[PDB]
């Protein structure tokens, strides 16, 4: 019946910044609107109800306004703990349609990653598969180039990446790159290298190991 | 405190029936408040499913009405959810939530939620994970971890030294490999002077297959 | 007719009416101690003359609480009548506190306890006369808040 | 049937209104318990300390407990009967306890007065029953509020 | 929404019990009122919210009903209770009234006293003759009055008027005026009015001959 | 204490405009309550016309909405009614009335009314009546024919109010000429004829007509 359009979809601002999120309703819903904060892996946390009222426990730097179709959530004095996805919700009638959500990232000074390489375990090898893991720890921004080199040959299509959610305290990220080979293919080369390009690194940092 | 907790199988074969139960403590569903089921697919937004009041009135999402059913057991202070003819579009984290008037008089606002349970709709069979050590290189801060490989379905839980190690731990989100199975790594940074003195064990739990695995991670010799 | 917006009007007028009726009941509590408890705790009966100095202090506390709840009453429509009961509660609370000479003692007599907070008997020199049109000022406020709720509900069934 | 929803709204309106009357009466007993126990009028601040003389303040609070029991008897609602009768009994027990302890309750000591009609006290032997009908009315007040909200909830449904 | 109440006329004695039904066309809930109206007076509200008595209204009045069918009951009817009664819906404007029910006091049959009045000579000088037939202090209200000029039944030249029921003896009085032109009146001799009433075993005729004493 | 009184001209030409004012005492229209106009034609039931609340919200009968308007003068504690393009169907006793919530919270019920004033829509000109005696011919009946007057009402008395027992003043009848006519009769002992004088006192206010008529055999 009534659709909610949330803007913007993605947001990135610094600590202390002021940010605005808009929720638009297809028709009037009076002040029957709510704003939620969803941290990764957690259930939504109610911030504001009846579209300007602060829920108890929520700091005053969260504020809502609007009635009818125009609605605005404003976060003042942005904090690192404010990284979350934010949803608006109408509550005049069921189903209480939620907004699509707004992803908020906390900007931060550039931090270089600590790089580590991990050889396959002896246990996994005798199963037939070799996994080589590369770790990028506590860096910002998200953009990082991780390339695999086996005997100085660049690898493609045999690695998978996984990035943690933004740390709620230091606003950093962590990344893992897992290169997967067969045991026969693994024991056919000697040098396994992880090469990391990041804006915090003046030159690409390589971490490698031999098979002995 | 008011506490809600969903429970039920996290793997349902397609065309099957999803069944979950919400256990409520610190509050009574028979006394007041509206109680709801809410749905969130991985990566997507939220979708309200249904609600009930102790008077008997029950509302369902019109997009689900034909296949959804909510049951209430006031004697057990629990209520349940039933979704039939399920497809991949029903794979989601499922929440049971409470609604409340707060400081107003209309409408009810969702103010208490459960932790949420993940149900996957797939024909694949359950499979426990293999755990392998990410040994710390003998080269100050050192990094060690655990590789959780080839398990289905989500989720897996990882702890270090039975919970005594929390600071410095990163459990990465699972990755779906082309084999249809999930893979995951959990790492922790420790002082280099602690290796060879302090023990490091990651604890891997995969409830879909009743898999409890502890793995000692030590420098290779 | 604009059902979703009307429900806000009905709810808004509800909250305003409820807050006035809460002030109303506090006044009725001041009335009950005046006509049931002045100069009278026993196995039966649930008579003792000339000792009400405590009962006067408790009713002074209710009158202050009545003013505080009146200050929290904010409605741009009933602003005319709210400020009337506002200053009416002020002249009342001030009046008992103005002359402690016969109200700030332990043994206030019955003819003085009936005098300050009992609006029934003949003598209303210092006290209950100011309690009089404070009650009447809330009567005006309570009626207006009632009619605003009825008018909001009346908006539903209009052709 | 917009007319039938109108009556449902105004009916649960009156019940919530009559229940909040009992609620406001209790806040008066609470206010004279935390602001006028052992007290008398002063000039500058309004109230000053007066120890050991509260034999009329308790008599005052007793009539409100009688007035509370009156309003709870006049409450007639088939949907709220469970919580209505729970508050009636807790109202009967309270006024019965004040009349049961008439030996130590002129001029009741502030240690006894704070013990008998004040919620925030440790002992609460002569107060304990002032919490079990305050909370009983709280449960009653919340149920009536939700009944009004549910009536308005019917106004906006597909 | 339309309101139809029944009966339109009630006839009961002092001490009797009467019930009036008000029927709503699509649903009222309980937003119905009952009014009492005496001749020449504004309507007086008796019951609101379809069972609630107004201040001052005695307990012998009672109403009931919800949604479509409503009923007003007057047990032990009193002399002051004989009036016209209306029901009114208040759920929405225009707040439709019923067309009303008028309940009169029932008594024993009383025959009328019949008088006839020839036109005055003063009126005759203006060119118009008015013959008046009077029916005094009779019950019931039903009475047929016929004008016969030279034993010819008249039609279209007479009008009737009935008093309200007398608050002292519960009877009625009726007047019938036969108006003719002076030329038409002087062309006949016998002018008679004929009264048929239940209190009379046979019709009663009062007659006079024009220009006789 | 709450009292309402209507006023205004009681005769309006066809297609003219009706104008009535309601004066309120014992109550203030600016502080609350709804205030309405109510209609009652001769012999028929009641019809609500319009209403207003001090906030400015006014409602009109949809059958008359095009022709009706209601205005408010809060400074004089009065309100008025205007009805344009009137026909004979608009002839009625007009009431102004207050509605109150009473012991409820919804809806408002009419609990106070004025005495009402009769407004007549007709092309007839105001005219006083011509009074002719109904001469009598143990009980004798004599009366007075009040003929060809306009508009209502006419008050009749006997012997300046001394003779009230036995008096019957019939309701007026609208003759086809557009004028009204009624009769007032009284039954007296036949022995009192020739000893007591009988005077019918006919008063017609809308024309300042006062007539006394001796009724002798």
């Amino acid at each position: 019946d009534i659709q909610l359009t949330q803007s913007p979809s993605f947001l990135s601002a610094s600590v202390g910044d002021r940010v605005t999120i808009t929720c638009r309703a297809s028709q009037g819903i009076s002040s029957y609107l709510a704003w939620y904060q969803q941290k990764p892996g957690k259930a939504p946390k109610l911030l504001i109800y009846a579209a300007s009222t602060l829920q108890s426990g929520v700091p005053s730097r969260f504020s809502g306004s609007g009635s009818g179709t125009e609605f605005t959530l404003t976060i003042s004095s942005l904090q690192p703990e404010d990284f979350a996805t934010y949803y608006c919700q109408r509550l005049n009638s069921y189903p209480y349609t939620f907004g699509q959500g707004t992803k908020l990232e906390i900007k931060r000074t550039v931090a270089a990653p600590s790089v580590f390489i991990f050889p396959p375990s002896d246990e996994q090898l005798k199963s037939g598969t070799a996994s080589v893991v590369c770790l990028l720890n506590n860096f910002y921004p998200r953009e990082a180039k991780v390339q695999w080199k086996v005997d100085n040959a660049l690898q493609s299509g045999n690695s998978q990446e996984s990035v943690t959610e933004q740390d709620s305290k230091d606003s950093t990220y962590s990344l893992s790159s897992t290169l997967t080979l067969s045991k026969a293919d693994y024991e056919k080369h000697k040098v396994y290298a992880c090469e990391v390009t990041h804006q915090g690194l003046s030159s690409p940092v390589t971490k490698s190991f031999n098979r002995g | 405190q008011v506490q809600l907790q969903e429970s039920g199988p996290g793997l349902v074969k397609p065309s099957g029936t999803l069944s979950l139960t919400c256990t409520v403590s610190g509050a009574s569903i028979s006394v007041g408040n509206w109680w709801s089921w809410v749905r969130q697919p991985p990566g997507k937004g939220l979708e309200w499913i249904g609600e009930f009041y102790h008077s008997g009135k029950t509302n369902y999402n019109p997009s689900l009405k034909s296949r959804v059913t909510i049951s209430v057991d006031k004697s057990k202070n629990q209520f349940s959810l039933k979704l039939s003819s399920v497809t991949a579009a029903d794979t989601a984290v499922y929440y049971c939530a409470r609604s409340d008037l707060l400081t107003g008089y209309f409408p009810y606002y969702f103010d208490y939620w459960g932790q949420g349970t993940l149900v996957t709709v797939s024909s694949a069979s359950t499979k426990g994970p293999s755990v392998f050590p990410l040994a710390p290189s003998s080269k100050g801060t050192a990094a060690l971890g655990c590789l959780v490989k080839d398990y289905f379905p989500e989720p897996v839980t990882v702890s270090w030294n039975s919970g005594a190690l929390t600071s410095g731990v990163h459990t990465f989100p699972a990755v779906l490999q082309s084999s249809g199975l999930y893979s995951l790594s959990s790492v922790v940074t420790v002082p280099s002077s602690s290796l060879g003195t302090q023990t490091y064990i990651c604890n891997v739990n995969h409830k879909p297959s009743n898999t409890k695995v502890d793995k000692r991670v030590e420098p290779k010799s | 007719p604009n059902l979703t917006e009307i429900s806000k009007k009905i709810t808004d007028s509800n909250a305003v009416l409820l807050a006035v009726k809460e002030v109303e009941a506090l006044l009725s509590s001041i009335d009950e101690i005046a006509a049931k408890a002045i100069g009278k705790i026993h196995q039966n009966n649930g008579t003792e003359n000339n000792h009400n100095g405590s009962l006067l202090a408790g009713a002074y506390a209710i009158s202050t609480l009545i003013k505080q709840k009146l200050d929290g009453l904010k409605n741009e429509g009933l602003k005319e009548k709210i400020d009337a009961a506002k200053k009416c509660s002020e002249t009342f609370t001030n009046k008992l506190k103005e002359k402690h000479t016969d109200l700030g003692k332990e043994g206030v007599t019955d003819a003085d306890a009936k005098e300050a907070i009992l609006k029934t008997n003949g003598t209303k020199t210092k006290g209950a006369e100011e309690l009089g049109k404070l009650f009447e000022s809330v009567e005006v406020l309570s009626k207006a808040a009632k009619e605003m709720l009825a008018n909001s509900v009346k908006e539903l069934t209009s052709p």
